[PDB]
Formats: structure tokens, C-alpha cells, sequence
């Protein structure tokens, strides 16, 4: 569970 | 040759961003030539990139229909059901790609590309090098190649790769085509900040594209708030309000917004998926709206034109999920980036960036194509005082005769535990309570020791830190408050209890040979010391490992843990002494986590936005002294941190006072910051100025 691009 | 004729200009029409007349092209192609396999998978295409994916792969079963052995086709329609998630139908047309022609270097580029997404990184790498092996200049699988080594930390011609990137990037901006680095990852390699921000502008600009087929003209927005009954309406875009790090830092923020001057929409571009994080934005936003419901952008952009905007704010930026398209249309007068996205959008459709002095100061402003607007104090913000309150206080177990971070309890019903013990000593710092070494001691160590989950003392649960999942699924991923005291210690993580312990706790992709180099520096002056990483993922760990041994450091002195659930990933900071940031991007939402735990984080902002977030925390914070000039500067602030101990106590006890007396985790003082700016933003344009600078 992150920021991508 | 007529159907040809007309195909071809098609395929140039296409190149061009002239998506409609394309369109109607191959079309035209087809009622002239309706057997033409490759008109057939051309449209597939274009209509693909329009959204039309059922429209599509009919095209592409005709065009197959027609040629069985098209693996252009097969190839292009792989990438169509990935779009629609049927990751098997991708794989099963990939791979019949290959079969049909093994030496056909984007159906290899492709597979790569899915492995990557599946968490296959040695695989998508193959992949990859079996495209460039049959098709050397390839733009795209070199730097998506690039991308995966990062991710994996090979630096194998570190050197020759960052200027190979940096070659292609510019022979690709001379030529006005689509730049194979992804503008979210251009923070990563030496490009000018020309560069960036010229990559950046041409992702934008497909957006514009494929809004250009709608024929849409200019909306009319409201010139003052009279009809909003003097409110300003603020519509905040995100594929984020769920299980993400962006609603784990803006969740408490449409709530706090003061409904006698805003009236606050969220607009999602994700469905709901059962979290409480979706349930309480949706719960204390004045309006939501479910945009994932209306995939046609005029449509949904339409609503936001209807709803009554002022101020438009884009969450997402060049990330997964976004919906830029929306800001395009410009369904409202005021469009602002705000904290999902760490850089510029490049494009004229956003009018400012919410930053802060200390990330993108007054010089570097030609860094980005929006104005800047400057919040007070830091642009960043954190829900870790409403998710973690139970980590506002800590206690610790003394094992010997004392340390802050060896064996460490917290709870919301943590002083009344305390109360209920025989002996238990006060320390200043305001105040940390100590459990000497009793019986009630032993059980706890014991239960750690023997990976029990939970046990029971005076009628107190006591939770094994390990095993949160377990009791509460809830309470792990930050969307319950733990209901139980938590344990927690360096024997978990395999931690010596007799060390410094320095940490990074990002995904490795921010990690490069340099900031290494200066890692391996600080540990070699620091002898027993260790440095606390994360398998993130778990195959780059002998990449690290290994060249560490290279820079001077035997091998037990780095220590991988798993990632873990949110929560057990913010209590554990609290193990570690000190977190060493990485330059090249840092941690953000990784920072503000190492920060609440009370744990001092060593910093060296950059020029990028991304390589400068933890400098303004740490300014907002009030913790200058933990900020580098250069790289001698990070290592002696490190390693006197690691030897000076005295000192190490002083600046973890600010950093534990501060992230409470310091705006940093101040939700509600932040939104009403937030607020004048964008009243700010609205003064200055109800007079007719336009955009410019506020600070
Ligand atoms: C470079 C970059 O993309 N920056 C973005 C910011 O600019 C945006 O404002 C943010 C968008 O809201 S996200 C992003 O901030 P970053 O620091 O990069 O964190 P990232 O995107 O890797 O996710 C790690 C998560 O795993 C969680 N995390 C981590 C370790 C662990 O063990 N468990 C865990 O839950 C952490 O609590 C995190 O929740």
C-alpha cells in the first residue's frame, strides 16, 4: 500500500 | 493502396495527439478495405487510449480473425485486459505473442512490464533484457528496465546508466515524443530540472489529448461567492480516500474545514473499498462524490462544473489512478496541486503547487510550471495523532540497570496498567515510566521470547507487537486504535540491545550508490552499531549487502526486517535511535511516521521537492541541528548522534516533545493554514489577476 507512478 | 492510404495518415494523425480524425480514418480504412487486419488493430488501439476497451478488443479479435499469426495484435490486446484487471487474459496473450514470434521486442517489453506490476522483478528484468537484446535502441524497456534495478538496488554501471537515461530523455524532448522515464520517477536520475519539468509538461499533455475529442469549450466559473452563500467550494481529487498513504495523512482534513466560510467535496476516483479511511471522508466531507462511477471525463467533469468549485485540488499528480484528464477540462477557476504528488505537473491546466518555503524555496521556482503557495510551516502533514494516539506515551521495562528503546509498552489504558504495579519508577525527560526487572517483568519477556501472542496481567491485555493481525486486523492497519498495550522490542526485530540502532524504513529505490557510501561511513565510525532496513522488496538485500561488504562493513551489521502492517511499522521506530534519510528522494509519509515515534531523523535536502520534504518537517519540527549542508555534515551529525549520548538524549527528547507542541502533526491548526491560502488564492483572482506567487 504505497505511492506509484 | 486507397485503404492503405488512408490507414497510413491514420497512424500519423494518431502520433500527432489528433485522436478523433484517427479515428475516423481507420474507420474509413475499413469500410474501404473491411478484410484489413492491420486498420482493424490500429483502431483497436485508438479506441483503447480513448477508454473504449470492449470496442477494442472486438477490433483486435477481427484483426486476428483475419491474420491468425498478428501477434502485434495479441500483443497490443494483452495490454487492453490488463487495463480491464484480467491479468490472466494479458498473460495468455503476451505469451501467444511470443510463441508466434519469439523475437518480437514489445510483446517481450510488455510481459516484462506485468511481471514488474505482479511483483515478478526478476522476471520483468529478463523480460526486458530479452527486448533491448532484440531491439537495442528501445526507449521505453531501458527505462523501465532502469526503474526495475532500481527497485531491486543493482547499480551494476550505475554511472553509464544515469547518463544513458539522461541521452535518451533528451533525444526524446528534441523530438517532441512521449519520454519513456515516467515523470514520478524523474526525481531519481541527474536530469536538469528543465528536464523534469519538460517531461512532466508532455505527460500532461495527453491528457489535453484525449479531451480534445469531446469538444468541450471553456466553462463559465462563478466570479464571486454569492451563490454558494458565501462559501468557498474546494474539491479535493483522489484515487486515495481508502487504504493509502495519502488519506493516512489527510483523512482528519475535510472534517476540520470551517463550514461558515468552506464547503468541502471529495471527489473519488477509486470505489470504495470497505475501509474506514474511505467511510470517514466520506462521513465528514460535506459532499462525495464517487467519480470512479462516471469513467467518461466530460460527464464527470461536468458534475464539477455543476457542484460549484472554486478551488480544484489534484491529489494525485502523475500517479496510479489519476484522473488529469478532470483538470484538462478546467471544470473550476482555481487548480492546485496538493501533497499526493512530490513535483510538477509540468501542465498550463494547473495554476499552483501547495508547498512550502523550505521544500521549494523562492530561487528554484523555475523547478515548476505552477506558482508556488506557500503553507506556513510545512506543506506536509500526518493523522498520526487521531490513528496512533496510543504512541503519544511510552513506557519501558529495564532489563539490567536505562534505555528508551530496548523494551518498550504502549496503550491508551497504559497508565492505568502502571498504576496497578508494585514498583515503577518516574523519569524526567515530560515524563517515562519505568518497570523494573519484577515477576510482572519476566512474564512479558517471556511471552515475547516464546512468540506468544497475547497474556493477561492484573486483568490488563498485553499484546505481543508481532501479533496485531491476529488480535485486531483493524487496529494493524491504522483504522481502529489499538484496543490493547502493545509490546514491543529489539529482540523482535533482532536488534542488539546493547547498540545504536540507525534505520531507514523506505521502499530501497531511494537508496543509491552514494547515500550507501555515507551510510557505510557513519556505521565504520561507529563500531557495534547497525543500520535497520527494510525487505522492501526482499531481493534487494544481497544487491545492499554486498556492496556494503565493498565499502569496509562485515556483514552482521545490516539487519532486514519485513515490511509490516501500518501500525507495527510506526510503533517499531520507536526501537531505533536515529533514522538516517535518503537524500536522493525522502522519506515523506516515511518521515512523518520515524517522527511520531520520536525518533530523530538525519536529513540532506537536494534540489528536487521529493530530495527536501524531511528538511521541512524537521524545520517545522524546530529540529535544525538534524539538517546537512553536504555529506561530511550528515555523517558527523550521524555519528555524533551514535557516540555522543548525552546528546542523543537532548535531541530525541525534542523530537518527542516537539511532534506534540510543534504544528507538525496539527491537523486542525494545518487545515486552518491551509484555509487563508486559499482564500489567499481566491482574493487574488475575484479581483481578475491571475495566478502568481504567494508567500
Ligand atoms: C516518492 C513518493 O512517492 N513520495 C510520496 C509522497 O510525496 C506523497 O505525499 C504520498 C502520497 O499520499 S506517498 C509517498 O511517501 P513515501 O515516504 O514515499 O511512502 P511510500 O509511498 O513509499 O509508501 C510507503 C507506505 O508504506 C507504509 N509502510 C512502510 C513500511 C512498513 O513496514 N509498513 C508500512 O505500512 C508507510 O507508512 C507508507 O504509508
Amino acid at each position: 500500500a504505497v505511492s506509484r507512478a | 493502396t486507397h485503404a492503405d492510404s488512408l490507414n497510413n495518415l491514420a497512424n500519423i494523425k494518431r502520433e500527432q495527439g489528433n485522436i478523433e480524425e484517427a479515428v475516423r480514418l481507420y474507420r474509413k480504412a475499413l469500410e474501404v478495405f473491411p478484410e484489413f487486419a492491420a486498420a482493424h488493430s490500429n483502431l483497436a488501439s485508438v479506441l483503447q487510449q480513448q477508454g473504449k476497451l470492449q470496442e477494442a478488443l472486438m477490433h483486435y479479435k477481427e484483426a486476428i480473425r483475419i491474420s491468425p499469426t498478428f501477434a502485434d495484435a495479441y500483443s497490443n490486446m494483452g495490454n487492453t485486459l490488463k487495463e480491464m484487471q484480467d491479468v490472466q487474459g494479458a498473460l495468455q496473450c503476451y505469451t501467444r505473442a511470443i510463441q508466434i514470434n519469439p523475437a518480437f521486442a514489445d510483446a517481450h517489453s510488455n510481459l516484462a512490464s506485468i511481471h514488474k506490476d505482479s511483483g515478478n522483478i526478476p522476471e520483468a528484468i529478463a523480460s526486458y533484457r530479452t527486448a533491448l537484446k532484440l531491439k537495442p535502441d528501445f526507449p521505453d524497456a531501458y527505462c523501465n528496465l532502469a526503474h526495475c534495478l532500481q527497485i531491486v538496488c543493482d547499480w551494476t554501471d550505475y554511472d553509464e546508466r544515469m547518463k544513458k537515461l539522461v541521452s535518451i530523455v533528451a533525444d526524446q524532448l528534441e523530438k517532441n515524443r512521449l519520454p519513456s522515464v515516467h515523470p514520478h520517477h524523474s526525481m531519481l536520475y541527474p536530469l536538469s530540472h528543465g528536464f523534469r519539468k519538460a517531461i512532466a509538461e508532455r505527460h500532461g499533455n495527453l491528457c489535453l489529448d484525449k479531451i480534445n475529442v469531446l469538444h468541450k469549450p471553456p466553462y463559465e466559473h462563478p466570479k464571486d461567492l454569492k451563490l454558494s452563500d458565501g462559501r468557498l467550494r474546494v474539491g479535493y481529487v483522489s484515487s486515495d480516500f481508502g487504504k493509502h498513504p495519502t488519506s493516512h495523512l489527510m483523512q482528519s482534513i475535510p472534517g476540520m474545514h470551517n463550514p461558515d466560510k468552506f464547503e468541502v467535496f471529495c471527489y473519488a476516483l477509486s470505489p470504495d473499498d470497505g475501509t474506514n479511511f474511505r467511510v470517514k471522508v466520506m462521513a465528514e466531507a460535506n459532499h462525495f462524490i464517487d467519480l470512479s462511477q462516471i469513467p467518461c471525463n466530460g460527464k464527470a467533469a461536468d458534475r464539477i462544473h455543476q457542484d460549484g468549485i472554486h478551488i480544484l485540488v489534484n491529489m494525485n499528480g502523475y500517479t496510479k489512478g489519476a484522473r488529469n484528464e478532470l483538470f484538462a477540462l478546467r471544470p473550476a477557476p482555481i487548480q492546485a496541486m496538493w501533497l499526493g504528488y512530490p513535483g510538477t505537473s509540468g501542465a498550463l491546466f494547473m495554476d499552483y503547487i501547495i508547498t512550502d518555503q523550505e521544500t521549494s524555496p523562492a530561487e528554484v521556482a523555475e523547478q515548476y510550471s505552477e506558482k508556488l503557495a506557500y503553507m506556513p510551516h510545512t506543506f506536509f502533514i500526518g493523522d498520526h495523532a487521531n490513528m496512533f494516539p496510543h504512541l503519544k506515551k511510552k513506557a519501558v521495562i529495564d532489563f539490567k540497570s536505562i534505555y528508551d528503546n530496548r523494551i518498550v509498552l504502549n496503550g491508551i489504558d497504559l497508565k492505568a496498567f502502571l498504576d496497578s504495579l508494585p514498583d515503577v519508577k518516574i523519569v524526567k525527560m515530560l515524563n517515562m515510566p519505568v518497570i523494573p526487572m519484577n515477576t510482572i517483568a519476566e512474564a512479558v519477556i517471556e511471552m515475547i521470547n516464546r512468540g506468544q501472542i497475547q497474556i493477561t496481567i492484573n486483568g490488563f491485555s498485553i499484546s505481543n507487537g508481532l501479533a496485531t493481525t491476529q488480535i485486531n486486523n483493524k487496529a494493524a492497519t491504522g483504522e481502529e486504535v489499538p484496543r490493547t498495550i502493545i509490546v514491543t522490542t529489539r529482540s523482535q526485530y533482532g536488534l542488539p540491545e546493547d547498540a545504536i540502532v540507525y534505520c531507514n524504513f523506505n521502499q530501497l529505490y531511494k537508496i543509491d550508490p552514494s547515500t550507501l557510501q555515507m551510510w557505510a561511513n557513519i556505521l565504520k565510525r561507529v563500531p557495534n552499531s547497525v543500520l535497520w532496513l527494510l525487505r522492501f522488496p526482499a531481493v534487494g538485500e544481497p544487491n545492499i549487502q554486498q556492496y556494503a561488504q565493498n565499502m569496509g562493513l562485515p556483514q552482521n551489521r545490516i539487519i532486514f526486517s519485513p515490511v509490516a502492517p501500518k501500525e507495527e511499522h510506526v510503533r517499531r521506530g520507536q526501537l531505533a535511535d536515529v533514522c538516517l534519510d535518503t537524500p536522493l528522494c525522502n522519506g515523506h509519509t516515511t518521515g512523518m511516521d520515524v517522527l511520531w515515534a520520536g525518533t530523530p531523523m538525519v536529513t540532506m535536502p537536494g534540489e528536487t521537492l521529493a530530495s527536501r520534504v524531511a528538511a521541512s518537517q524537521l524545520t517545522c519540527l524546530g529540529c535544525l541541528e538534524l539538517i546537512a549542508k553536504n555529506r561530511q555534515e550528515y555523517e558527523d551529525i550521524a555519528v555524533k548522534l551514535g557516540t555522543d549520548l548525552e546528546y542523543l538524549k537532548k535531541v530525541r527528547g525534542k523530537v518527542w516533545k516537539q511532534r506534540i507542541s510543534s504544528p507538525l502533526f496539527n491537523t486542525k491548526q494545518y487545515t486552518m493554514e491551509l484555509e487563508r491560502l486559499y482564500l489567499q488564492m481566491w482574493e487574488h483572482y475575484a479581483a481578475g489577476n491571475k495566478p502568481d506567487h504567494m508567500i
